[PDB]
């Protein structure tokens, strides 16, 4: 059968609620941190620790 | 506007068949390895699974370089010979991946004791030189 | 173009109101043309009153003045404020529209409160303009989805791309390399780069394309993002910079040649990272450079990009393509040596192609020739590759001394 | 889309809408050095990817690039984006 067999299976989405929640939280934290760091680089900033 | 998920061109049953052939090719059972070689030679449908087969051999070879596996290397060469003999697949297109793997096997240092594996080492070099030519 | 008249069927309905059961089709046409002609004559007369007395609304009073001018009896009740009422009942397959006017008590009209008394006409003086533009006075006239954090960051990235601040771009490139969460912004980044290249064909700016190329390089720098899905959009945009006939509004003034080698290097780097044997991305990229260089009557800048691209992809790629077309370099040098106008930009473009060609030829020539390379100049067309090969052999000797 | 990604370029426009040709020559084996590819224990993870982008697999990206500025199949266009998202490790 394999020589002439054709089987179509769609890509399987993750079925875990925990993994989806972790992915959304991790992406949000990384992007918000990147935006704050970029703004600090391009803007005047005050440091809690001297010369930091 | 999500598009429908793309599906791999190879049939899932054909991919399962490729997985079974690779498991037979590992050489754990001599009869399974011989059957896998015969199946590759007589199967026109096996064509188009050659990029996956070539990548599997390359991944096995690179791990084999880190710790010498001369018996496993000989089994990988047997799989390479079976792929080359089959007419339907285009060996030349995926030949570029195969040539470094054969060259490393011929010049690889033997991690295992040289006298115990000397017969296998001579066979491994002989198999590599024939496929390279 | 075409005269417009009321429907003949409507005339038959009017005849039915008269009580005439049967009306000739010619008679219906005769009635409609005359009534429409009278309507047009009244409308033009009303328009003349509307133009002579400023209104522009074609008020009912103007139509009544036209009726008096015709001497036909004036219509009644039109002057009174009213709304257009149409009621339609299908009934027994019959189409009709009726006013359906309501009935009101006479006492109710008396009950309704009196409206405010109208003001008498008054004249007000103000300055429309004073010795120039109008002064500012009341009388004068007064005149799949990005996350909110991701969208704000994307807007900041676009501001860095424009080039208003060089420092902002440098910080953005460093951040993009160090940012793990660039997911859901990567399609937007690829679209922005491609659209900027599309803007370049309409208006040629060398600087804008350089900024986009740095942005693509920053995406390559970050390992966490994967461009394999979006590489297909990126390859044409990078390729367009390498083989564009004009990268800048003035070709001689702006060093577009420096970008062409960098763009070719970027295309070689992007294809190498996501190269797949089935995709054959490198094979297509080599073919596009080969076809442009092989084709005759092609601008030097496009040919220069093609030569640079072949060298960037691999040393072997130069050996297969550059060595057969070495004879072309000699034919090109003859044009540089003798031309009708010395100042022509084409000679300068050919000279840039020559410098790139000899530099690429020297490593391959050194491999195929002895270190003295006495016969290398004879093998080379015009001897340019052979002189470069001798310099490459001297450089190799210096490298050996260093090692 | 006028207000979609790459809007800054649309804003700049101000638009109001919304022998050498042989296949063997280009073959990877000819253009690749095999010894460099081998790790040789000196100081991968691919083909296990779910799928390759379909537009890249057979699509002709070569047509989009414009060889000559004077003559173009198409001039500047609104070019509204498909705005279709795929890929993997996506929340939606």
């Amino acid at each position: 059968p394999h020589t002439y067999i054709k089987t179509p299976t769609y890509r399987e989405p993750v079925s875990d609620y925990q993994v989806l929640r972790e992915k959304a939280a991790s992406q949000r934290r990384d992007v918000e941190r990147a935006l704050t760091r970029f703004m600090a680089k391009t803007g005047e900033t005050q440091s809690l620790f001297k010369d930091d | 506007r999500l598009k429908p998920r793309s599906i791999h061109e190879l049939s899932v049953e054909q991919q399962l068949y490729y997985k079974e052939i690779t498991e037979a090719c590992v050489g754990s059972c001599e009869a399974k390895r011989a059957e896998a070689l015969q199946s590759i030679a007589t199967d026109p449908g096996l064509y188009q699974m050659l990029p996956r087969f070539s990548t599997f051999i390359s991944e096995g070879v690179r791990v084999n370089v880190v710790q010498n596996n001369l018996a496993l290397l000989i089994y990988l060469m047997r799989m390479v010979k079976a792929l080359m003999d089959n007419p339907t697949l285009y060996l030349e297109k995926y030949v570029h991946e195969l040539i470094p793997a054969v060259m490393t096997c011929i010049v690889s240092r033997q991690l295992c004791l040289r006298p115990d594996v000397d017969n296998h080492w001579a066979l491994r070099d002989f198999a590599a030189r024939l496929v390279a030519q | 173009l075409s005269n417009t008249v009321l429907p003949s069927e409507s005339m038959k309905v009017v005849a039915e109101s008269m009580g005439i059961a049967q009306i000739q089709e010619e008679t219906c046409q005769l009635l409609t043309d005359e009534v429409s002609y009278r309507i047009k004559e009244i409308a033009q007369d009303a328009l003349k009153f509307m133009h002579m007395g400023k209104r522009q609304k074609l008020t009912t009073s103007d139509i009544d003045y036209a009726l008096k001018l015709k001497n036909v009896e004036p219509l009644y009740g039109f002057h009174a404020q009213e709304f257009i009422p149409f009621r339609f009942a299908s009934g027994g397959g019959r189409e009709l529209y009726f006013y359906e006017e309501k009935e009101v008590d006479l006492s109710d009209i008396i009950n309704t409160p009196l409206p405010r008394v109208p003001l008498d006409v008054c004249l007000k003086a103000h300055w429309l303009s004073i010795e120039g533009c109008q002064p500012a006075i009341p009388e004068n006239p007064p005149p799949h989805e990005l996350s909110v954090e991701q969208q704000l960051y994307y807007k900041e990235i676009t501001e860095a791309c424009v080039g208003s601040c060089e420092a902002k771009r440098a910080e953005a490139l460093q951040s993009i390399a160090t940012d793990p969460g660039l997911y859901q912004m990567l399609p937007r980044f690829s679209t922005f780069i491609s659209e900027g290249v599309r803007v370049n064909v309409v208006q040629n700016n060398l600087a804008l394309l350089i900024y986009l190329m740095r942005m693509v390089k920053a995406l390559m720098d970050n390992p966490t993002l994967y461009l394999e899905k979006y590489v297909h959009e990126l390859i044409p945009a990078v390729m367009t910079c390498i083989v564009s006939r004009q990268l800048c509004l003035r070709p001689d003034v702006d060093n577009h040649w420096a970008l062409r080698d960098f763009a070719a290097r970027l295309v070689a780097q992007i294809c190498k990272h996501f190269s797949t044997t089935t995709n054959n991305i490198q094979s297509r990229i080599t073919k596009t450079f080969t076809k442009s260089w092989v084709d005759e009557k092609t601008p030097w800048t496009t040919r220069y990009g093609s030569i640079a691209g072949l060298a960037e992809l691999g040393h072997d790629v130069i050996k297969t393509l550059i060595l057969p077309r070495l004879q072309q370099e000699g034919e090109r040098i003859r044009s540089v040596l003798d031309g009708p106008v010395l100042s022509n930009i084409d000679r300068i473009g050919a000279d840039h192609v020559q410098s790139l060609l000899l530099k690429h030829c020297a490593p391959v020539l050194a491999k195929l020739r002895p270190p003295p390379d006495n016969q290398d100049a004879y093998r080379a067309e015009f001897g340019s590759l052979g002189p470069l090969l001798c310099s490459q052999v001297v450089k190799a000797r210096a490298q050996a001394a260093l090692q | 889309w006028r207000y979609g990604p790459a809007r800054l370029w649309y804003d700049m426009l101000g638009v109001p809408e919304d022998d050498l040709l042989a296949d063997e020559n280009f073959l990877m084996v000819t253009q690749l050095h095999w010894e460099d590819d081998i790790i040789w224990d000196g100081e991968p993870w691919y083909s296990i990817f779910p799928i390759d982008n379909e537009d890249l697999v057979y699509g002709r990206w070569e047509d989009n690039i414009i060889w000559d500025a004077q003559a173009m199949p198409r001039l500047l266009e609104p070019p509204v984006l498909t705005l279709d998202p795929n890929d993997e490790n996506l929340i939606l």
